[PDB]
């Protein structure tokens, strides 16, 4: 990653959706095993290249499937704990993480 | 008040403007912070660009 740093900007619903689809199309994230280290690396890359501050990619606690806190991010983490990144367009319409774990929005 | 690209920039999302070093821009908006709405004088296409990637002429 040797391209000069772009300015900061907020992750919006729209940016999160566009970003989800961009990564789905580029491919590589779907069916990738999740380490916290891998998550952090992805966040830093997106931060360096796109300027989104790396505080948007938080998921719901285990066990089972892990749901994104940022509405519009269409990736969740799927067991088999061993997690994989998995695209789900439903997350752009239903804010699952706010449903299952409302305690992160107060 | 016209600007020129100093680096290449490949955009990921359609709201952003991809450009090459040595491309020219009309700045349409500078009020919303450090990402500027600009128009490529080479393609005419509008979009957002990182302000630190351009410099006055």
């Amino acid at each position: 990653p040797v391209t000069p740093q772009v300015p900061l900007r907020p992750m919006t619903y729209k940016a999160a959706v566009d970003l989800s689809h961009f990564l789905k199309e580029k491919g590589g994230l779907e069916g990738l095993i999740h380490s916290q280290r891998r998550q952090d690396i992805l966040d830093l890359w997106i931060y360096h290249t796109q300027g989104y501050f790396p505080d948007w990619q938080n998921y719901t606690p285990g066990p089972g499937v892990r749901y994104p806190l940022t509405f519009g991010w269409c990736y969740k983490l799927v067991p088999v704990e061993v997690l994989e990144w998995r695209f789900d367009s439903r997350l752009a319409f239903h804010h699952v993480a706010r449903e299952l774990h409302p305690e992160y929005f107060k | 008040t016209l600007f020129v690209a100093l680096y290449d920039y490949e955009a990921w999302t359609e709201d952003d403007l991809s450009f090459h070093k040595g491309e020219k821009f009309q700045i349409l908006n500078s009020s919303e912070g450090d990402w500027w709405e600009a128009r490529s004088l080479t393609t005419g296409e509008t979009g957002y660009i990182p302000s630190n990637y351009v410099a006055p002429v």
